[PDB]
RNA sequence: CCGAGGGUAGGGCCCGUGACUGGGGCGAAGUCGUAACAAGGUAGCUGUACCGGAAGGUGCGGCUGGAU
RNA sequence: UGGGAGAGGGUGGUGGAAUUCCCGGAGUAGCGGUGAAAUGCGCAGAUACCGGGAGGAACGCCGAUGGCGAAGGCAGCCACCUGGUCCACCCGUGACGCUGAGGCGCGAAAGCGUGGGGAGCAAACCGGAUUAGAUACCCGGGUAGUCCACGCCCUAAACG
RNA sequence: CGAUGUCGGCUCGUCGCAUCCUGGGGCUGAAGAAGGUCCCAAGGGUUGGGCUGUUCGCCCAUUAAAGCGGCACGCGAGCUG
RNA sequence: GAAUGCCGGCAUGAGUAACGAUAAAGAGGGUGAGAAUCCCUCUCGCCGUAAGCCCAAGGGUUCCUACGCAAUGGUCGUCAGCGUAGGGUUAGGCGGGACCUAAGGUGAAGCCGAAAGGCGUAGCCGAAGGGCAGCCGGUUAAUAUUCCGGCCCUUCCCGCAGGUGCGAUGGGGGGACGCUCUAGGCUAGGGGGACCGGAGCCAUGGACGAGCCCGGCCAGAAGCGCAGGGUGGGAGGUAGGCAAAUCCGCCUCCCAACAAGCUCUGCGUGGUGGGGAAGCCCGGGUGACAACCCCCCGAAGCCAGGGAGCCAAGAAAAGCCUCUAAGCACAACCUGCGGGAACCCGUACCGCAAACCGACACAGGUGGGCGGGUGCAAGAGCACUCAGGCGCGCGGGAGAACCCUCGCCAAGGAACUCUGCAAGUUGGCCCCGUAACUUCGGGAGAAGGGGUGCUCCCUGGGGUGAUGAGCCCCGGGGAGCCGCAGUGAACAGGCUCUGGCGACUGUUUACCAAAAACACAGCUCUCUGCGAACUCGUAAGAGGAGGUAUAGGGAGCGACGCUUGCCCGGUGCCGGAAGGUCAAGGGGAGGGGUGCAAGCCCCGAACCGAAGCCCCGGUGAACGGCGGCCGUAACUAUAACGGUCCUAAGGUAGCGAAAUUCCUUGUCGGGUAAGUUCCGACCUGCACGAAAAGCGUAACGACCGGAGCGCUGUCUCGGCGAGGGACCCGGUGAAAUUGAACUGGCCGUGAAGAUGCGGCCUACCCGUGGCAGGACGAAAAGACCCCGUGGAGCUUUACUGCAGCC
RNA sequence: GAGCUAGCCCUGGCCAGGGUGAAGCUGGGGUGAGACCCAGUGGAGGCCCGAACCGGUGGGGGAUGCAAACCCCUCGGAUGA
RNA sequence: UGGUUCGUGGAGCCAUGGGGGAAUCUGGGCGGACCACCGCCUAAGGCUAAGUACUCCGGGUGACCGAUAGCGCACCAGUAC
């Protein structure tokens, strides 16, 4: 039956994107601990 | 007159619809509508504030005048008379012979082809719109500002009325539609007449589809909740209030007073409501 | 082919009967009261309506077939 | 053809008297009610009195052993629409008449539907009395209803 | 109680005997036929149906008879539910 | 050495279950070390409103070719969506961007908030909506509306010519809109042809035929034709469209008007350019100088912004037209022509799925378009079948039990069982026919019944033509033929009677409940005069509502019909300028500390002092409540009547053993041979009762009872048969569980149910298919129960506080 | 974290075929005029049957599954909340 | 109201949200309610090394680990998943 994932890639960027953690005290938070854990990717990585 | 079905259906066995009668032009004046942004009942932080609204039909606004002292003698023809979905009155179409056109809330009476005006010294007569200081104590006038040059804010539903009670230094006393007996200001304008489509309250919706189109989505009791809910919810079985009924925020609902106090306005009602 | 009738199915009228039930007539040796007949002790009667153990009462309107 | 009288009917207006409630004033110890009382109302200022206002209903005098209508019935005043009817003239038609099973319409009050309206009154109902008792009569309250529009009902001591 | 699944039904039996029937018998207020009562006897048999979830029970129609109990109130790693 | 410990490794179960849809396979040839599994051929089967084709998401190289088979593939593998490499995606016209706006987001101005931050008219962003110029064919191993060919087109720059008061982010028009139904004419698509073109065929008894088989088109500027859409023209006035305006609006007059004209589109034609089958030879050649014509059907698509009706009353903005303003009028703009210029991103491949979401090559899930033919009344249904695509990545045998799915069954026919659960029956269309009751619609497909194929003859009407022929549509009457049987297969209601509940269509516990629950039209109460009440928010600001008491909030009740009684003492709400109580504050009689003093500092009675509470009244579709005892009537029984205690008042109408009745299977009646259910009654109602509504009610219900007919393998009571498993052989190969085990029966014993202890009895070793009594079998540190001064949700006249309100 | 699910907002799309036949309108009849009656036309509706589509009633199967909710048969809605 | 050891206490001090509201050395605050005396100190403007905290970084050193340890990572790890 339709399970959980339907994958979209604008909601995917709108949602967990660079710009959207930016926009945020707490999503520059996130940045700040991914970046401090050495995290290769600070955003999931979707295509465009 | 209200429109009766034949019961082909079950439910048009009670529905009834308006006539429609008065209608003498079936599409708006372009200029004068506007679109209308649909709430849900949700302010701007997303939240409902108000309960179980959305989804009724589309509505185009028809941009009202109800200010009507904006254009002094100048008369106008009534042009057409229309359905309006923003309201329980009828609308009138205004061609003024300035050119300008207009819409007014449709008084009982107007006809199509007559002329309306607005100022100190219109004639007394069905349409027109006067503050009122200048109209005859004993009539009865739709449309009331509240305050000058604020806008009509008093009788405007369908069939509704004001009658001018008598007067006191700078203000009248009106009788309101709800009976509450008001001083209002003798500058506010009024517009003699009652308003139009009488007939309105004696509408059956005869279904509950119909409710649905008008954007009124199902009213749950509290009753039928249960107490993380309201303060009726619970109780195993069916089961009486158990308390002084109550609203979902928990405030009695049954008497409870609920103007406020120390209003400014209360020095200038006269008599509450009847009833 | 038609055809007595037989069979199947659904209807109509009538009669008998039925737990129980509604009043009716009568009986009379009873209980409760006294509604009508006298101005019958609240004039009566009345159509309707609501009401009361019961005759009844009250409202609204009517008639006199009402005494003084 | 010319005249008349009349609460005949429908619509729209509109006047004053009274009751009730609200507002202001002034005033104090009761008012009210009955056969007599009590309930009730009143020092949280009633009753009675003055002025202002709101509202509904009915129209005193004229008024009658009166009038009008087929009946039910119809009463302040005003105008409009409209019926019946009588008189005078003896002009027109030429028996075109009477009644009338069915049918159709109208039909007091109460009642009913939808919506208004609601001052007074008042079934139901509450209470006070009366009484042997008193689901009554009498007293204080009181909701339908009484009023309007539209649709029903179709009764009557609808009686001369 | 770091689980021994719990009523009734179905299915499948098996046992006890304080025996319902059938076999044997004593007494009888046993003429006969039919009964009563006790004794011996567990080999076999012990019906179909209406009601109710019912076990039980009542009822219809039969029968030689329409027995009563145990088996974790036998049987849910066998079914039902 | 144990912690259902942790990490890892390896056992057991076991060569066991399984190998993922029962659409299905067989053979020959090839390749190779190796072949059921790869390639090729023939035969067979399956899908075909798809299991074919095209788009969008998502995926991201999976595409094509070469070389490979360790692993991945549920088996095999020479194959592959796998390994290695190489290649492959081409645009002014498709999509998106350099265009517009939608919700929403963001946000100059501005507002608010301890900080972070929250709002916010403009503006900006934001599309699967609006706007906008490309069609047909060819080509590659692999891309093509992209390359090529042919025929068309858009914008920008410049220029030339002609034209005009040119000019805008400002004004106006327009863009521009619903749902249902729908006309005319087209087109797509399809059927037929005795006509045209075609390789060929005559079998097996007949046919050289009006035979069979195959095809008979596509795109196309201007012009033209047909069908539609849009649209009045002139003049005068003008105070409105936040400047101006010759525009638009408004008023007046004249001419036009189911015309035209003008204009835009669809379709046909149209220079031209293309395609072009079967079959036969090895994707290609040929067929072929292919033919390319006639008739019928005909859209849901097009003309379109068409038409009617209806109520619930149906986006914006730009492009575009027009108007004028600063300006500028050697400019600029329009029209025509000519030359030049025309950027960025996507484009492979999968795409109902082995490439997407489901840990898997997973019987699940996934939006849009196309979706042929015939028959069945119709259809996107059903059967078969075209194009196209598949046989589902283990097989071969066997022919037990048992299980699944399926077919039949003597006599009986619900006797089955909680229950006809399940399966039968019924079944489409046409015609006849159809009850209670009813809100007059209905109930209704009530029920019940008849017809149904083919053949010949006669005949009626319609569409297309032409009025006719041909073609297509809808019939009627007659005579006959065959079979058990004609909706001959497939798709396709069993029916009736009677109760409860809920009026009704709807909604729900995703994943144990679909219901009588929720909702619902409708009824009532209540708050609310508008900067409404109310809700969210600290606030600003929003919702309410660009609404205004015929409206909005809250609450209960629940279509409709007839109704909704009594109790206001308690609680709630409402009302009540009196009175009582009453905090801070006011007041300051009186008193105290200290200082030599002026002074400084402290306590403090009367008295004034809000809401709230007390108090007075109201109020029930506000929370709620709605009795007991003694006596009494011509025989008994009962008690209309009387008395008496109590109460705030003592249950009205209606209903009643009930979705409520304990006793209870109450009693009586009905139905059955038999009725704890069911229906009708009665009424000593344990413990109905009037908007937590009472009593009814036609119609409705996958709701829950009871009965009957029909028909049945439900059953007496079972039998046979089919296929998929089970079984055997080849291939691959799990799992929970497991202290170790060399693991019998009885009677006892034992922590009270023993393979493991005692005594006896029995018993050679080891398996395979089976059954489930036991190993207090497995799973899950019992969910019941209790315990813990453990938790959490919920309540209130528990306590205490906080928001909020006064 | 609303890419599942719930509600709402904006913008799009979808719903084979068949049946019943409301209002209205036209004509006829009726009447003083009417109500109204009949026929034809019309094509309404939380109308009917039934695909797609949306569901999930009953039963069977599945139960270390094909699947952490599936399969077959049956069944509800299918112009509308 | 907070701060202090000070939880309303005999509650001063420092700070301040509300109200009231001065003076300029004969001014003002303080020494734990208050008063006197005796003393201390000069509010309502600002800056100011050092001594102190820490360890991403570099180095030295361990009665510290030695690949299940020692950092999560000795290895291409904040990776695969
Ligand atoms: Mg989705
Ligand atoms: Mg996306
Ligand atoms: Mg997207
Ligand atoms: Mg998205
Ligand atoms: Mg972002
Ligand atoms: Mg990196
Ligand atoms: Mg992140
Ligand atoms: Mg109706
Ligand atoms: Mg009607
Ligand atoms: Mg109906
Ligand atoms: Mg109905
Ligand atoms: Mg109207
Ligand atoms: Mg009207
Ligand atoms: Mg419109
Ligand atoms: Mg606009
Ligand atoms: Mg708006
Ligand atoms: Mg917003
Ligand atoms: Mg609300
Ligand atoms: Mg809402
Ligand atoms: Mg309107
Ligand atoms: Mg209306
Ligand atoms: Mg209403
Ligand atoms: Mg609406
Ligand atoms: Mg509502
Ligand atoms: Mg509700
Ligand atoms: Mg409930
Ligand atoms: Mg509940
Ligand atoms: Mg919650
Ligand atoms: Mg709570
Ligand atoms: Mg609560
Ligand atoms: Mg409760
Ligand atoms: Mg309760
Ligand atoms: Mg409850
Ligand atoms: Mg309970
Ligand atoms: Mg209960
Ligand atoms: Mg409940
Ligand atoms: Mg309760
Ligand atoms: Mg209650
Ligand atoms: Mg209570
Ligand atoms: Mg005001
Ligand atoms: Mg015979
Ligand atoms: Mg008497
Ligand atoms: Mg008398
Ligand atoms: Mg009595
Ligand atoms: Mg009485
Ligand atoms: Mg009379
Ligand atoms: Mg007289
Ligand atoms: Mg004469
Ligand atoms: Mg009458
Ligand atoms: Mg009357
Ligand atoms: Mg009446
Ligand atoms: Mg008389
Ligand atoms: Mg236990
Ligand atoms: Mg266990
Ligand atoms: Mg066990
Ligand atoms: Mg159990
Ligand atoms: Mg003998
Ligand atoms: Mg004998
Ligand atoms: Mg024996
Ligand atoms: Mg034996
Ligand atoms: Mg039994
Ligand atoms: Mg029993
Ligand atoms: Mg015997
Ligand atoms: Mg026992
Ligand atoms: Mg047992
Ligand atoms: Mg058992
Ligand atoms: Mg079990
Ligand atoms: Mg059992
Ligand atoms: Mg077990
Ligand atoms: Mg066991
Ligand atoms: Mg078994
Ligand atoms: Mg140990
Ligand atoms: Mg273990
Ligand atoms: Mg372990
Ligand atoms: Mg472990
Ligand atoms: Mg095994
Ligand atoms: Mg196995
Ligand atoms: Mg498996
Ligand atoms: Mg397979
Ligand atoms: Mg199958
Ligand atoms: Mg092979
Ligand atoms: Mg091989
Ligand atoms: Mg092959
Ligand atoms: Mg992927
Ligand atoms: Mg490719
Ligand atoms: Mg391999
Ligand atoms: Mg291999
Ligand atoms: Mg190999
Ligand atoms: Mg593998
Ligand atoms: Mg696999
Ligand atoms: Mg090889
Ligand atoms: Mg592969
Ligand atoms: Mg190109
Ligand atoms: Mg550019
Ligand atoms: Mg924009
Ligand atoms: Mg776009
Ligand atoms: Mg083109
Ligand atoms: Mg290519
Ligand atoms: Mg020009
Ligand atoms: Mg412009
Ligand atoms: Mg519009
Ligand atoms: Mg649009
Ligand atoms: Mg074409
Ligand atoms: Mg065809
Ligand atoms: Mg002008
Ligand atoms: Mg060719
Ligand atoms: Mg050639
Ligand atoms: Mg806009
Ligand atoms: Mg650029
Ligand atoms: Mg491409
Ligand atoms: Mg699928
Ligand atoms: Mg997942
Ligand atoms: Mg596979
Ligand atoms: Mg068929
Ligand atoms: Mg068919
Ligand atoms: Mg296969
Ligand atoms: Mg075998
Ligand atoms: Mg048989
Ligand atoms: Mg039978
Ligand atoms: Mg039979
Ligand atoms: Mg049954
Ligand atoms: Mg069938
Ligand atoms: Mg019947
Ligand atoms: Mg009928
Ligand atoms: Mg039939
Ligand atoms: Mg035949
Ligand atoms: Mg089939
Ligand atoms: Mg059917
Ligand atoms: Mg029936
Ligand atoms: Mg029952
Ligand atoms: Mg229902
Ligand atoms: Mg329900
Ligand atoms: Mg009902
Ligand atoms: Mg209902
Ligand atoms: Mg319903
Ligand atoms: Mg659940
Ligand atoms: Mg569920
Ligand atoms: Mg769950
Ligand atoms: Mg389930
Ligand atoms: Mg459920
Ligand atoms: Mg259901
Ligand atoms: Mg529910
Ligand atoms: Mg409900
Ligand atoms: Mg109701
Ligand atoms: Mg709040
Ligand atoms: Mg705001
Ligand atoms: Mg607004
Ligand atoms: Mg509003
Ligand atoms: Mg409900
Ligand atoms: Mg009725
Ligand atoms: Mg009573
Ligand atoms: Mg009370
Ligand atoms: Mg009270
Ligand atoms: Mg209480
Ligand atoms: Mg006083
Ligand atoms: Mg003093
Ligand atoms: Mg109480
Ligand atoms: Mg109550
Ligand atoms: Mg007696
Ligand atoms: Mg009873
Ligand atoms: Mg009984
Ligand atoms: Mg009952
Ligand atoms: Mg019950
Ligand atoms: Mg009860
Ligand atoms: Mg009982
Ligand atoms: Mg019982
Ligand atoms: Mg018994
Ligand atoms: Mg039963
Ligand atoms: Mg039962
Ligand atoms: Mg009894
Ligand atoms: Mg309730
Ligand atoms: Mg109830
Ligand atoms: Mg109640
Ligand atoms: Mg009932
Ligand atoms: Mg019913
Ligand atoms: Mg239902
Ligand atoms: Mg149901
Ligand atoms: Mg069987
Ligand atoms: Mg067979
Ligand atoms: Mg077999
Ligand atoms: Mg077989
Ligand atoms: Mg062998
Ligand atoms: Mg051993
Ligand atoms: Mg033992
Ligand atoms: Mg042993
Ligand atoms: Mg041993
Ligand atoms: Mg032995
Ligand atoms: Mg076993
Ligand atoms: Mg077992
Ligand atoms: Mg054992
Ligand atoms: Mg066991
Ligand atoms: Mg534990
Ligand atoms: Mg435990
Ligand atoms: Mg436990
Ligand atoms: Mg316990
Ligand atoms: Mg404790
Ligand atoms: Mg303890
Ligand atoms: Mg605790
Ligand atoms: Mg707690
Ligand atoms: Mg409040
Ligand atoms: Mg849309
Ligand atoms: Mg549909
Ligand atoms: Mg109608
Ligand atoms: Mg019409
Ligand atoms: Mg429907
Ligand atoms: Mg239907
Ligand atoms: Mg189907
Ligand atoms: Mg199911
Ligand atoms: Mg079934
Ligand atoms: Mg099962
Ligand atoms: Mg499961
Ligand atoms: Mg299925
Ligand atoms: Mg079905
Ligand atoms: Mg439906
Ligand atoms: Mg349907
Ligand atoms: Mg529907
Ligand atoms: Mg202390
Ligand atoms: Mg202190
Ligand atoms: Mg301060
Ligand atoms: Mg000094
Ligand atoms: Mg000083
Ligand atoms: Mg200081
Ligand atoms: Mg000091
Ligand atoms: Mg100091
Ligand atoms: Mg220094
Ligand atoms: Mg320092
Ligand atoms: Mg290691
Ligand atoms: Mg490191
Ligand atoms: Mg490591
Ligand atoms: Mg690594
Ligand atoms: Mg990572």
């Amino acid at each position: 039956m339709k399970r959980t994932w339907q994958p979209n890639r604008r909601k995917r960027a709108k949602t967990h994107g660079f710009r959207a953690r930016m926009r945020t005290p707490g999503g520059r938070k996130v940045l700040k601990r991914r970046r401090q854990k050495g995290r290769w990717r600070l955003t999931p990585a979707v295509r465009k | 007159a209200v429109k009766k079905f034949k019961p082909y259906t079950p439910s048009r066995r009670f529905m009834t619809v308006a006539d429609f009668s008065e209608i003498t032009k079936t599409e708006p004046e372009k200029s004068l509508v506007k679109p209308l942004k649909k709430t849900g009942g949700r302010n701007n932080q997303g939240r409902i504030t108000v309960r179980f609204r959305g989804g009724g039909h589309k509505r185009l606004y028809r941009i009202i005048d109800f200010k009507r002292w904006d254009k002094v003698g100048i008369p106008a023809k009534v042009a057409a008379i229309e359905y309006d979905p923003n309201r329980s009155a009828r609308i009138a179409l205004l061609h003024y012979v300035d050119g300008e056109k207009r819409y007014i809330i449709a008084p009982d009476g107007l006809q199509v082809g007559q002329q309306v005006v607005a100022g100190p010294d219109a004639p007394i007569q069905v349409g027109n719109a006067l503050p009122l200081r200048f109209i005859p104590v004993g009539t009865v006038v739709h449309a009331v500002e509240l305050e000058p040059k604020k806008g009509a804010k008093l009788a405007r539903a369908a069939g509704t009325s004001a009658q001018i009670q008598g007067r006191e230094g700078d203000y009248v006393i009106l009788r309101l539609p709800s009976g509450e007996l008001r001083k209002v200001h003798g500058e506010c304008y009024a517009t003699v007449g009652a308003v139009g489509n009488a007939d309105h309250k004696n509408i059956v919706l005869g279904k509950a589809g119909r409710s649905r189109w008008l954007g009124r989505r199902p009213h749950v009791r509290g009753a039928a909740m249960n107490p993380v809910d309201h303060p009726h919810g619970g109780g195993e079985g069916r089961a009486p209030r158990g308390r002084p009924p109550a609203s979902p925020w928990g405030w009695q609902t049954k008497g409870l007073k609920t103007r406020k106090r120390r209003k400014p306005s209360s020095r200038f009602i006269i008599a509450r409501r009847k009833k």
